[PDB]
């Protein structure tokens, strides 16, 4: 819809600041850690794969979790309950056919009741004040993909893969905005596959250069290189599939040359 | 929490829940209360979509969400109150008709509200006279975002069922993988014609009936008028090939500028179909004012 592409981009850039979680919230959580969050997000990747959910839905749920935990202290035994209600809310927002409540109870391995999941749904809504239409890494990526000459499916899937990996690790990715991470991921994918760089037209569109993307791009390069050794492996397994052109099997570059 | 509100009467039922006229006891403000019972499956996706999207969309031609009251048992949405809906207004205007300055004004305002929706990545997907609300001061507003959704750029495949049959775009009927902002324009085009004639432009009772009615008015589309049409999932080579009728006969009272705008709103190809934003600058609107409705509401 070329009549609104600029208006939408501008609006998403405004909303992503307003929807940004608190950067240092984990320091303030007495019972949970970055490592425990990493386990939850990886589990949500599996649930998404199990029920054939959109990648958008997964990105939305993670945003809801991070915003919830920005103000609400949660014990380790209740973290999975927050995650389940968040994923249920994201499914209701984003999916044509969301899985029913019973199905979300089943995948918790009977840890929680139907009543508990429903009560948590209601609480997450109160805490987020029903503000669920948040911009994601995904929403920026698909706009950035339109600037390919020409369109490359390996580039697209590898950018989606890298953006997904950023969801796992609160340190350091909580400090970067969705549009910046999408920038880092798009350049890194485009460089790995074709040798090309962050294009001139996206500089005009976004205001971002390689210079401004450098810090996020430096972290994301390191996450990419160290991906086979990471404790959490569901994203790598997911992106082995031909649906995503087996992009996780590609070799990361050794240097970026910035 | 509901203590300061006094219900007056039931207004009706939309996509989900029930709408009541009410009065704020303290401020005096007349409101509309949308009651949802959670007697199940949690909060419905329709309520989740309407609330989140409307909290973003502050505009004079979009019905204002004032508050959300969230009890253990019930969920109440507090809306601004409007006096009448466009359908009931068109029925009451049967004898006198609707004055052309009022039709022009209403269309201009509706295109403003729609342009705002689309600029904020929101598709309404249920535009029809019932969902268009009017006050005594001459305002018209988009209402019921229960079937609305937040879209991405470019679009994915979304729900197929969408839009009440009479106002449903041909790309939905022919089962295109992707639809976008153009579906809302199609619906408004239908409503534009309906404001002039005071009867629905394409009143079909099935999907195939709806298409054939559209074809008899605009001509059966080919690859020349709409590239890719013959390859669409629900296109049939056996479709009768009707000629496009003179556009001055579709809506006879309409002037040259009116007819020009309507044709662009009812263009077969979604890409060629005029945007709400671009339609605001159409010569039809050169002499637009904002008159009050000619009838007590
Ligand atoms: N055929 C259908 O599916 C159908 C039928 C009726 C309706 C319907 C639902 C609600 C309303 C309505 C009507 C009014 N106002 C018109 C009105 C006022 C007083 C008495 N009667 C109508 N408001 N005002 C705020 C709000 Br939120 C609101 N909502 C109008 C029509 C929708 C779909
Ligand atoms: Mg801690």
């Amino acid at each position: 819809v070329p009549d609104y592409h600029e208006d939408i981009h501008t609006y998403l850039r405004e909303m992503e600041v307003k929807c940004k979680p608190k950067v240092g919230y984990m320091k303030k959580q007495p019972d949970i850690t970055n490592s425990m969050r990493a386990i939850l997000v990886d589990w949500l990747v599996e649930v998404g794969e199990e029920y054939k959910l959109q990648n958008e839905t997964l990105h939305l749920a993670v945003n809801y979790i991070d915003r919830f935990l920005s103000s609400m202290s949660v014990l380790r035994g209740k973290l999975q309950l927050v995650g389940t209600a968040a994923m249920l809310l994201a499914s209701k927002f984003e999916e044509i056919y969301p899985p029913e409540v019973a199905e979300f109870v089943y995948i918790t391995d009977d840890t929680y009741t139907k009543k508990q999941v429903l009560r948590m749904e209601h609480l997450v809504l109160k805490v987020l004040t029903f503000d669920l239409a948040a911009p994601t890494v995904n929403q920026f990526l698909t706009q950035y993909f339109l600037h390919q000459q020409p369109a490359n499916c390996k580039v697209e899937s590898l950018a989606m893969f890298l953006g997904e990996l950023s969801l796992i690790d609160a340190d350091p990715y909580l400090k970067y905005l969705p549009s910046v991470i999408a920038g880092a991921a798009f350049h890194l994918a485009l460089y790995t596959v074709t040798g090309q760089s962050w294009p001139e037209s996206l500089i005009r569109k976004t205001g971002y250069t390689l210079e401004s993307l450098k810090p996020c791009l430096m972290d994301l390069h390191q996450t990419y290189l160290k991906a086979p050794q990471h404790a959490q492996q569901s994203i790598r397994e997911k992106y082995k599939n031909s649906k995503y052109h087996g992009v996780s099997l590609l070799n990361p570059p050794e240097t970026l040359n910035l | 929490s509901m203590e300061n509100f006094q219900k007056v009467e039931k207004i009706g039922e939309g996509t989900y829940g029930v709408v009541y006229k009410a009065r704020n006891k303290l401020t005096g403000e007349v409101v509309a209360l949308k009651k949802i019972r959670l007697d199940t499956e949690g909060v419905p996706s329709t309520a989740i979509r309407e609330i989140s999207l409307l909290k973003e969309l502050n505009h004079p031609n979009i019905v204002k969400l004032l508050d959300v009251i969230h009890t253990e048992n019930k969920l109440y949405l507090v809306f601004e109150f409007l006096h009448q809906d466009l359908k009931k207004f068109m029925d009451a205007s049967a004898l006198t008709g609707i004055p052309l300055p009022l039709i022009k004004s209403y269309l201009f305002q509706l295109l403003q509200g729609l342009a705002f929706c689309h600029s904020h990545r929101v598709l309404h997907r249920d535009l029809k006279p019932q969902n268009l609300l009017i006050n005594t001061e001459g305002a018209i507003k988009l209402a019921d975002f229960g079937l609305a959704r937040a879209f991405g750029v470019p679009v994915r495949t979304y729900t197929h069922e969408v839009v009440t049959l009479w106002y449903r775009a041909p790309e939905i009927l022919l089962g295109c993988k992707y639809y976008s902002t153009a579906v809302d324009i199609w619906s408004l085009g239908c409503i534009f014609a309906e404001m002039v004639t005071r009867r629905a432009l394409f009143p079909g009772d099935s999907e195939i009936d709806q298409l054939f009615r559209i074809f008899r008015t605009l001509g059966t589309p080919d690859e020349v008028v709409w590239p890719g049409v013959t390859s669409m999932p629900d296109y049939k080579p056996s479709f009768p090939k009707w000629a496009r009728q003179d556009f001055s006969k579709v809506v006879p009272p309409l002037d040259e500028d009116g007819r020009s705008l309507l044709s662009q709103m009812l263009h077969y190809d979604p890409n060629k179909r005029i945007s709400a934003k671009a339609a605001l600058a159409h010569p039809f609107f050169q002499d637009v004012t904002k008159p009050v409705p000619h009838l007590r509401l």
